[PDB]
């Protein structure tokens, strides 16, 4: 199932371990299947694997970086897409995770 | 006979006056810092709402 | 001599407040009770010490 019209944009960044940002996602696919989700940075871990897409739809994924500020591509099953955002220090610092 | 008047009809800020704990109860002044220790129970992800 | 289960107790559990990049263990006992650490780096620095 190939892909058109996507287009990433943040809503809210904390720069943790645990998975802090949560980003909303729009994609108009011809057809219907799985795709691959993936950032190609290496600052930023993507929590979600695949993906089942449709013609209008929205995905909200979440993801965990450690840069102040997050300048990375995600890309929906082949084709890249960019978006910027404004990561913002914790409050929380000790927590049992790494 | 020289009393004057009590203290309902002089207190300042709109006190009431509660005489046997002798209190002075219901009135405004300044501003009352408070912090809330939410609870990680009403909180849902944000991938769901 | 041979090999035999036995109990041991536990101790009270700590508090922990979480100040920047540093830990404090509100500790308490009756009798001696070992804490020990170490860092999970290339520098161990071990500790040993037996609080009352």
């Amino acid at each position: 199932p190939t892909i058109l019209e996507v287009s990433c944009t943040v809503a809210d960044c904390i720069y943790s371990a645990d998975f802090g940002g949560s980003l909303t996602l729009q994609y108009k696919a011809d057809r219907e299947g799985h795709c691959p989700v993936h950032s190609h940075s290496t600052t930023a871990v993507l929590k979600e694997a695949t993906t089942h897409v449709t013609a209008v739809g929205s995905i909200t994924l979440h993801f965990s970086t450690s840069s102040p500020q997050a300048n990375f591509i995600v890309s929906l099953c082949g084709k890249k897409s960019t978006c910027n955002a404004e990561c913002k220090p914790p409050a929380d610092h000790i927590i049992g995770e790494p | 006979n020289n009393s004057g008047r009590p203290l309902q009809e002089t207190a300042p800020f709109g006190c009431k006056i509660e005489v046997e704990p002798l209190r002075a109860s219901n009135c405004a002044y300044g501003h009352i810092p408070i912090s809330i220790d939410i609870p990680d129970a009403a909180f849902v992800r944000s991938s769901e709402s | 001599l041979t090999p035999t289960v036995c109990p041991v107790p536990l101790a009270h559990t700590p508090t922990v407040t979480k100040w920047f990049k540093g830990i404090t263990l509100h500790l308490t006992a009756m009798r001696p009770t070992l804490l020990t650490t170490r860092k999970l780096g290339l520098r161990a620095d071990a500790t040993a010490e037996w609080i009352t």
